């Protein structure tokens, strides 16, 4: 009821859906990661190392490609956005997850981590998408403290009253007041995090520093447990 | 040729299960539905375990109005070939389905990384098809033999023969070994490793893990309930045959029990629609939302 | 900074503004004069519509 | 663009031949070819048609069974086999592009043939009653069998004109549409069985045959030709 | 003195607001009463255009109504035979990252852009059977989040630097760049004689701006918070503009003022797209409620919702003879309407 040229056109469709279809098969087996931080946090040397061991000048998104036991990861950061955030954030709210690296040894702006945190964990759109930071520069913490001279008392008068919580693991061997102020910064981040969380996402933290080849494993299990929760959710099996 | 009780408790046991099984395994057909629509593969074993149900539901009365009638089977000797292997089949059907249910969600959850080709809706359908096919060839022994089993007892007797023939007693034991305890071993190792990867997941508070385990108990236990006596009975009045086949010894008394523990395994038919789309919070959404559709 | 921003202003200031009765019976008079020739409003018969 | 095609000689009848084009300059994989000949001094006929993923395969009544086309996408070949070779085919074998989607130009570029020499139905049927003709205005004509306007709104017929020492060239696709090269002064009208031509004034490079093609079934019938001189 | 500039904009604009507040002398609403409501309009799903990976941010309808370009965030543009639902050509972009598509009047090219912050535009008709990479405009510091045409060799493209620019496309720099806004812009609309164009940003202001002169002609405000969508009514004398506070807003470039507020209590979602039909009297709004509504442009009462997205409705483009409205969304589904 159609001519031949139309005949043709439909094989020409249909060819072009085998194709859409082999695209898709890629397009579910590979996982977007969106990285955010500050300047001075070392997310840039993060993304090099991550190049580096596994897989032009005002360009806004540099996509970064990299996998770990045949599973296949897509990290994006933007390179060349303003300040402002609340719109081209909408963009990622299907990614898998948020990395977000945060310099810890500044106790200076690091007050405007934790504000960036918090906008960033109570975002209408990042609901479901859980984060997973990095506590950055934690060697160079530990020897900011032990030379002293910067009190972190004076900036965070709650830290006098802290102490330790049970559950450390510091594996080197170190002074007790390097663990007892990294966890005391864990903990803050991780008190702006449980404030509501509401069991549809969370927040994995970690101790980074950014010669660390761990990274790219740590960021796999938790996408593994993220796919896992999601999993269970829609096998409904929870 | 020997008659005892069974005009009571199976008669409006199957009552029961009907009257609550059609509006269920409707409801879980719907939910099954919309999951598939949403790309999730789950929705169609869901369908298929669905579709099995009801066509046992439907064909049901028959066997209400065998039971009833005091084992008369009035309604001809064609009827008894059909509705009668719908239901000493679907049971088979349900319980291979619910198999693959449970290793679909073991794949999912165990390996929420991999086999992203096994998980699909062409890949459900075809499964589904395969699974269909080969479980109605496999039952299908008992369809070429016509039964024609009438005694000097006031009987009819619609598929069933006492004693067992020759060719009945080695479908019963295929029906035992390869219909209920094979299926149930893949569905008790698929949901110990589904138990298993939870231990390990930092999201999951406590709480949702205990709540985890009393659904991935129940599932495997209500299989036990429901299936468990029929084919027990099954596998011994079968045995009693091929060691002695021309004493009606055992076949005496365990006659009523025996039907007894037939009707009862009818239960895996509102049990299921239960399991698979009311306890959850989510199906259950979207089943109100079915409702309130109309 | 701020000697620009004045600049616009005033540039933006010093504009010929007509009624709103005026600007609202234009866009009125141009909704009622292409009105035959808009499908959504009054929708075409089901044999001239191409997605039939 | 171009289409180089080879493979033609003096065969024996009852013998066989494998012809070859091959393509460079453009998206090959995506346009569907056709090999059209011609008779040492008569017009133009369709022999075959392969389309873009070699799925849909036509022949002409003439070759239905003798002939074999086939070809290879990443090697940039267009092949056409041919076997027990007649003495009706004689001719000059030629290349065809031809791609289809909504707009596009079908038997848009031909290639200069290969000559092939052979030793001693319910199908439309075109029309070209004349058969002889600077600055002037010139209205070749033509005519059909069956109307060749679909329901589409398209009249699938198409304008080409053969130089005296070339290969054709598309001028004008679906009835109406000017290809793309040719200048302004070609234009075509039609109304379902009877065409039109029109070259609005003549240049001493307007010389040559005009031929006619229906695309509105297969196979593809052209008509005998309209000569100026 | 610092002091003295900042009083001396405080009083330009308590008079433009005083002269703004004498020109309007009836309500839209109050003289638009006597207008006919359009009715409720029932608007179907003629086709479904399956396809994309995944979800869809931009589409723009073809200046002979039939073709249709669509841009998805899985790294396409698809342009369809919308009548057919045939998928005419399949482009692979460089950036997956999309997030605005342009289909040239002429239609021998198209445009995308995205977190790239280039506006690449694209060769649909080569000799070649292939569609390739015309050329990329780079300059943006910010993205780029929507692109429009004027000719085949003049683009306009609005970014989130707070700056749309003109380019002049063989040449690939700039022409002109047109500052002002404050914050991301957002959307665009070129006038029908393309002389002139709005642009919305994040800033809750929309601006007039003259593509020759290169200056800022107006500023518009009313808005609550940042502006999503905007588009010239057909007349050019005026522009609808959606927002992240649940409204849309018709402004006027003559009153220079705000005319009506589609709104209702029961939306709380933000305006993804506007457009308007050919006669101006529906205009077409997809909100972030998986849902687009239909408003009477004249008297602003709902005149149809076409709910048969499941995600937000991201894009919304009427096309060029009235016949069609086509909607695209975040469930990777475009959706064509009668």
């Amino acid at each position: 009821t159609l001519s031949a040229e139309d005949k043709a056109a439909v094989e020409r469709s249909k060819m072009i859906e085998k194709q859409l279809q082999k695209d898709k098969q890629v397009y579910r087996a590979t996982h977007r990661l969106l990285l955010l931080g500050a300047d001075n946090s070392g997310k840039s040397t993060i993304v090099k190392q991550m190049r580096i061991y596994h897989v032009v000048k005002t360009s806004g998104i540099f996509e970064t490609k990299f996998q770990v036991d045949k599973v296949n990861f897509h990290m994006f950061d933007v390179g060349a956005q303003r300040d402002e955030r609340r719109k081209w954030i909408q963009c990622f709210n299907d990614v898998t997850a948020i990395i977000f690296v945060v310099d810890s040894s500044d106790y200076n702006r690091l007050q405007e981590a934790l504000n960036d945190f918090k906008s960033i964990w109570n975002n209408r759109w990042l609901r479901t998408i859980s984060v997973i930071l990095f506590l950055n520069k934690q060697d160079l913490l530990a020897e900011k403290v032990l030379a002293g001279k910067s009190k972190i008392e004076d900036y965070f008068p709650e830290f006098a009253r802290y102490t330790t919580p049970e559950d450390a693991t510091p594996e080197p061997g170190e002074d007790p007041r390097v663990t007892r102020a990294k966890y005391f910064i864990r903990d803050e981040f991780l008190r702006i995090s449980t404030a509501s969380g509401d069991g549809r996402h969370y927040c994995y933290p970690h101790f980074t520093c950014s010669v660390d080849t761990e990274n790219a494993r740590r960021i796999f299990n938790d996408c593994r447990d993220i796919i896992q929760r999601m999993h269970l959710r829609q096998y409904e099996l929870l | 040729v020997d008659s005892r009780v069974d005009h009571l408790f199976p008669p409006s046991l199957y009552i029961f299960v009907i009257g609550v099984g059609l509006p269920t395994n409707c409801l879980a057909l719907w939910a099954a539905y919309r999951q598939v629509r949403q790309h999730n593969e789950l929705g169609v074993y869901l369908m298929n375990l669905s579709i099995a149900d009801l066509l046992y539901i439907c064909t049901l009365p028959l066997w209400v109005d065998y039971f009833l009638h005091h084992d008369n089977w009035i309604h001809g000797p064609g009827s008894c070939k059909l509705f009668g292997f719908i239901f000493y089949s679907n049971i088979y059907i349900s319980i291979a389905f619910l198999c693959c249910i449970s290793v679909d969600r073991y794949l999912a959850v165990a390996h929420p990384l991999r086999f992203a080709r096994l998980r699909r809706v062409k890949t459900a359908v075809a499964v589904s098809s395969v699974v269909w096919a080969t479980e109605l060839g496999a039952n299908s022994a008992p369809l070429f033999h016509d039964e024609l089993f009438r005694d000097r007892y006031n009987h009819t007797f619609c598929f069933e023969k006492f004693p067992m023939e020759r060719w009945v007693a080695w479908m019963n034991l295929y029906r035992v070994f390869v219909g209920f305890l094979f299926p149930w071993a893949l569905m008790l190792l698929c949901y110990r490793g589904i138990l298993r990867a939870v231990q390990s997941s930092v999201s999951t508070e406590r709480q949702e893990k205990v709540k985890i385990k009393r659904l991935a108990l129940s599932l495997i236990a209500i299989v036990l309930v429901c299936f468990a006596p029929y084919h027990a009975l099954l596998l011994s009045r079968s045995a009693v045959y091929l060691g002695r086949p021309w004493d009606c010894g055992f076949e005496e008394r365990v006659f009523s029990a025996y039907h007894s523990s037939l009707a009862f395994t009818s239960l895996n038919c509102v049990a299921d629609p239960i399991l698979y789309c009311l306890v959850n919070e989510g199906a259950r959404s979207d089943v109100a939302k079915a409702l309130h559709n109309l | 900074q701020a000697r620009k921003l004045v600049e616009q202003l005033k540039m933006e200031a010093n504009i010929d503004r007509i009624k709103v009765s005026k600007a609202a019976a234009d866009l009125m008079a141009y909704c009622e004069a292409h009105a035959k020739e808009d499908p959504l409003l009054t929708p075409v018969p089901a044999s001239e519509n191409p997605f039939r | 663009v171009q289409l180089v095609e080879s493979g033609g000689g003096l065969v024996q009848p009852g013998g066989s031949r494998k012809l070859s084009c091959s393509a460079s300059g453009f998206a090959f994989s995506s346009f569907g070819m056709h090999w059209v000949r011609q008779a040492p001094e008569k017009g133009l006929e369709w022999v075959a048609y392969i389309s873009s993923g070699s799925g849909t395969i036509y022949y002409a009544d003439t070759v239905k069974g003798r002939f074999t086309i086939s070809r290879d996408d990443p090697k940039n070949t267009l092949f056409l086999q041919m076997t027990s070779l007649r003495s009706e085919d004689t001719a000059m074998y030629y290349c065809v592009r031809s791609i289809y989607y909504y707009g596009s130009s079908p038997f848009d570029f031909w290639g200069q043939g290969t000559t092939l020499t052979v030793s001693a139905s319910a199908d439309i049927v075109m029309t070209q009653a004349t058969s002889s003709v600077p600055g002037e205005s010139v209205s070749i004509s033509c005519r059909s069998s069956k109307s060749l306007l679909h329901s589409n709104g398209n009249t699938y017929l198409y304008w080409f004109l053969q130089r005296p020492g070339q290969s054709p060239q598309l001028l004008i696709y679906r009835m109406s549409n000017l290809a793309s090269g040719v200048p302004d002064r070609f234009s075509g009208s039609g109304s379902g069985t009877a065409f039109t031509l029109t070259i609005s004034r003549l240049e001493a490079e307007d010389v040559g045959v005009y031929y006619c093609m229906q695309h509105l079934e297969y196979p593809l019938t052209f008509g005998a030709g309209t000569k100026l001189e | 003195e610092l002091d003295q500039l900042r009083q001396e904009a405080e009083q330009l604009k308590n008079q433009i607001r005083d002269a703004r507040k004498a020109c309007a002398d009836a309500t839209l609403s109050q003289i638009t009463n006597n207008i006919d409501p359009v009715g409720r309009i029932q608007m179907r799903t003629r086709r479904t255009l399956r396809g994309h990976l995944a979800k869809i941010y931009a589409m723009h309808w073809g200046t002979d109504s039939r073709l249709l370009v669509s841009a998805s965030q899985d790294g396409k543009l698809i342009i369809w035979d919308s009548y057919t639902t045939n998928k005419v050509h399949a482009i692979p972009l460089r950036s997956s990252w999309v997030m605005t598509c342009a289909y040239a009047p002429s239609g021998n090219y198209v445009a995308c852009g995205g977190l790239d912050n280039i506006c690449s535009i694209y060769n649909l008709k080569t000799r070649e059977g292939n569609v390739r990479v015309s050329r990329e405009l780079a300059g943006h510091t910010g993205y780029l989040s929507c692109c429009r045409f004027l000719d085949d060799n003049q683009i306009v493209t609005s970014s989130g630097d707070t700056t749309c620019a003109l380019w002049d496309i063989e040449t690939g720099q700039q022409t002109t760049t047109f500052t002002g806004h404050t914050g991301d812009v957002m959307s665009l609309s070129l006038a029908p004689d393309t002389r002139l164009f709005v642009s919305g940003a994040c800033d809750a202001s929309a601006k007039l701006w003259d593509v020759r002169e290169g200056m800022c002609r107006q500023t518009f405000t009313g808005h609550e918070s940042d502006i999503n969508a905007i588009c010239f009514f057909p007349n050019g004398n005026a522009f609808a503009t959606g927002s992240d506070d649940a409204t849309c807003r018709l402004f006027d470039l003559r009153a220079d003022q705000e005319l009506m507020t589609y709104s209702h209590d029961n939306i709380i979602c933000g305006i993804t797209s506007v457009s308007f039909s050919k006669s101006g009297r529906l205009l077409l709004a997809g909100y972030d409620d998986f849902n687009c509504n239909v408003w009477d442009a004249l008297k602003a009462d709902r005149a149809g919702v076409l709910a048969g997205h499941d995600n937000r409705v991201s894009c919304l483009g009427v096309t060029d003879d009235g016949m069609a409205v086509a909607t695209g969304s975040w469930d990777s589904f475009l959706k064509i309407w009668n």
